[PDB]
């Protein structure tokens, strides 16, 4: 089959810097 | 177009127009103990907790009563089983709870600095245990996964004694029907705090309801408000210059006042289960040296599909990506439970029509046009796949391209594969769910008995 890629999906607080 | 019918909302009516007395723009928090598992396991409490009228709920002492060790949270336990994996950091400037000052120090805003570095559990540990010690600006280690199942076995094993409608993995929890990791969400992320720790304000994403549980020795303070008032408090951060959904922003307490909100305000001690329904806009400060675990769980109740799908659509007005897949979701939760709840059902039900819909309408137009599609069935712990440059969600029909190397693909949407290449040369068209399959899990799922 052909290999599909995928972003990782996290939680993550915000951050300003 | 749209996955939702109006007709078909259960959010609770509110007024906001009625003015409301100062005792009702500071309601008291429904703080429940549980004498007995018997009680922590009663369907009487999920339907308690998952109430549209009630939006956070704190469970006193549940560790105690369901013999939790919490002991195996603490700094010392986890520095002991960490490996040197990077984990992250906010730094922050300590101050009250309720003030959030700006650079001069003379008044009160919204925009809350939080800025990312990284270390590891082992040296974040140390600075905390210093702080401690006492030997202004701090120091927040947040969203730290403990989703390693051998790294973190006791640890994972002793929250499986929760009830089931709050464990991190359940058959009626819709987190575990992605089929694929979500870290934070359906896996545990771990928060270790110095006083003034702040997770600042937010929705969780697509709305899920959280479950978090204090260890460390010290206590947090919580701040939440209903889901109702949301688009108000998304103009405030309009007006201030910081985004809802993806910035950093502390409310100023009199300005929801001001508004009308009511703000629920609490004490989470060691021990403390937070609930925190579907939709709650919350933040949280930590007021001493404390650590806390927390996760998401999507329970089958029509008020949580229902707003985790609103948001789903407007996640993709605001180019923001839904973390998590809510059309597989949809589409899974049909195939393996049964829903005896009408309005949650009809919901799904339509939800599934319309994207068995979309599904057609697109097949069409690419047979007519002679391009090839080729079946690559759905295989166990396969994730859901979401475009590459927009960040949409793509169900069943996929518009993949190569060549990074020649074996690997990406995956696009329709819309951004058409810009790419607007006759699809070098786009291999994909489905995952023949016609037929998705017409008969369709006409499989049907209203279960009560
Ligand atoms: O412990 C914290 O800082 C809060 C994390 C959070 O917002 C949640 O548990 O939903
Ligand atoms: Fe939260
Ligand atoms: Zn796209």
């Amino acid at each position: 089959r052909k290999q599909l890629m995928t972003k990782a999906a996290r939680k993550s607080a915000p951050a300003t810097g | 177009e749209s996955y939702l019918s109006p007709a078909q909302s259960v959010k609770p009516k509110i007024n906001t127009e009625e003015k409301l007395p100062r005792e009702k723009l500071n309601p008291p928090t429904p703080s429940i103990y549980l004498e007995s598992k018997r009680d922590a396991f009663s369907p009487v409490l999920l339907q308690f907790c998952t109430d549209p009228r009630n939006p956070i709920t704190v469970i006193r002492g549940l560790a105690g009563s369901l013999r939790l060790n919490l002991g195996l949270f603490s700094t010392k336990t986890l520095v002991e089983a960490s490996g040197e994996h990077t984990v992250e950091v906010r730094t922050q400037v300590q101050q009250p709870s309720d003030e959030n000052w700006d650079l001069t120090g003379t008044r009160q805003i919204w925009p809350c600095e939080s800025s990312r570095s990284h270390t590891t559990i082992a040296k974040y540990a140390q600075y905390q245990a210093s702080s401690f010690q006492e030997s202004h600006i701090i120091k927040f280690g947040t969203n730290i996964d403990l989703s390693d199942a051998k790294r973190w076995k006791p640890q994972l094993q002793e929250l499986l004694k929760l009830p089931a409608f709050m464990r991190v993995t359940s058959t009626g929890n819709m987190l575990s029907h992605v089929g694929h990791t979500i870290l934070g969400m359906n896996t545990v992320q771990l928060y270790m705090k110095v006083p003034g720790s702040r997770t600042p304000g937010h929705q969780e994403n697509n709305n899920f309801c959280s479950v978090n549980i204090n260890i460390g020795p010290g206590d947090c303070e919580w701040f939440a408000v209903h889901e109702h008032y949301w688009e108000t408090i998304s103009a405030f951060c309009d007006r201030h210059g910081v985004d809802y959904l993806t910035g950093s922003w502390w409310p100023i307490l009199d300005d929801l006042y001001a508004s009308n909100i009511p703000v629920y305000r609490f004490v989470q001690r060691p021990g403390d289960l937070v609930w925190i329904n579907a939709g709650t806009v919350h933040w949280v400060q930590a007021t001493g040296w404390c650590n806390n675990i927390a996760w998401n769980v999507g329970p089958l109740t029509a008020y949580q599909y229902q707003l985790a799908l609103e948001r789903y659509e407007w996640n993709e007005v605001k180019n923001v990506k839904s973390i998590v897949p809510m059309i597989h979701v949809s589409w899974n939760v049909a195939r393996t439970v049964k829903i005896s709840d009408p309005d949650l059902f009809k919901m799904i039900k339509f939800c599934l029509l319309q994207s068995m819909k979309h599904c057609q309408v697109q097949r069409e137009s690419l047979v007519r046009a002679g391009k090839k599609i080729a079946y690559q069935g759905r295989v166990k712990d396969e994730p859901a796949y979401y475009c590459n440059e927009c960040d949409v969600e793509v169900f069943n029909i996929l518009f993949v391209t190569s060549e990074g190397s020649r074996n690997t693909y990406l995956v696009h949407c329709e819309g951004c594969a058409r810009r790419r290449s607007a006759g699809l040369q070098g786009v291999v068209v994909l489905e995952q769910y023949r016609t037929e399959e998705l017409a008969q899990a369709y006409d499989a799922f049907t209203l279960a008995p009560a």
